[PDB]
């Protein structure tokens, strides 16, 4: 075929340490004064976000 | 004086930053030092500072 692919970069080697916050990651906030964890749920129809106190 | 943090952000071992807010709590005593509500007799408008919880 005629295809031809474009390489387009997301991130390079240097920036992918594993000791730094990256895009894309996946990490939770934690509260630390409510001791809480920040989080989204459907409530009555809508997403509301809040802590959830466990 | 014992210096302990009063904020969840900090923890023992943490340098202590300017305007952070901590506890002062005596070797011995084992109370932290609180400004009491008890105005002086002799000197109107001042308060007390005593250490209990």
């Amino acid at each position: 075929c005629n295809t031809s692919w474009k390489i387009n970069l997301f991130m390079q080697f240097r920036d992918h340490l594993e000791e730094v916050l990256k895009g894309g990651d996946v990490v939770r906030l934690f509260h630390a004064e409510q001791e809480k964890f920040l989080t989204c749920d459907e409530y009555k129809g809508k997403l509301q976000v809040f802590l959830r106190t466990t | 004086l014992f210096i302990q943090p009063f904020w969840k952000l900090r923890s023992n071992g943490d340098n202590v930053v300017v305007g952070d807010k901590v506890i002062l709590n005596p070797v011995n005593a084992g109370q932290p030092l609180h400004a009491s509500n008890y105005e002086l007799s002799d000197n109107a408008g001042c308060k007390e500072v005593n250490s209990v919880n």
